C-alpha cells in the first residue's frame, strides 16, 4: 500500500494518536495544533 | 440505445479572444494580502479561443 499524504491549510481529516491537553494562555508554552507545532504565547484573538 | 443525427454540419471553428478570461487558483496554498508570481499552465490573456 502506498499512503499519499497532504498537509494543507484545511481541516484535519486523519490524525495521529496523541492525547490532547487543556489550553494554556498568556504563558510561553510549546504547542501542537493538528501537528502544527512551535513555541509562543497563546491568546484570544480578534482574527476572523 | 442512442439518439441519432443527420444533416449535422461540420464545426465552423470560428475564433474569439480570451480577454483576461479564465484565471484560476494554481495551487492549494492559502495566501492573503500578497502578490504571488508563479509559473504554471494558464490560459494566456488574449489567447485564441
Ligand atoms: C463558417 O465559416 C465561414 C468561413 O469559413 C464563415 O464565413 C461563417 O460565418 C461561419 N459560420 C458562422 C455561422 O459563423
Ligand atoms: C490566432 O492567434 C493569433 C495570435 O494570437 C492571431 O493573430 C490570429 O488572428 C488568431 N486566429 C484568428 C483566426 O484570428
Amino acid at each position: 500500500v502506498v499512503l499519499s499524504f497532504e498537509l494543507l491549510n484545511a481541516p484535519a481529516t486523519v490524525c495521529g494518536p496523541k492525547l490532547s491537553t487543556e489550553l494554556v494562555k498568556n504563558q510561553c508554552v510549546n504547542f501542537n495544533f493538528n501537528g502544527l507545532t512551535g513555541t509562543g504565547v497563546l491568546t484570544d484573538s480578534s482574527k476572523r | 440505445t442512442c439518439g441519432t443525427l443527420s444533416n449535422k454540419s461540420p464545426p465552423n471553428m470560428t475564433q474569439f479572444s480570451s480577454s483576461r478570461r479564465g484565471v484560476y487558483y494554481p495551487d492549494d496554498i492559502f495566501r492573503s494580502d500578497v502578490l504571488h508570481l508563479t509559473q504554471d499552465y494558464f490560459l494566456p490573456f488574449n489567447s485564441n479561443v
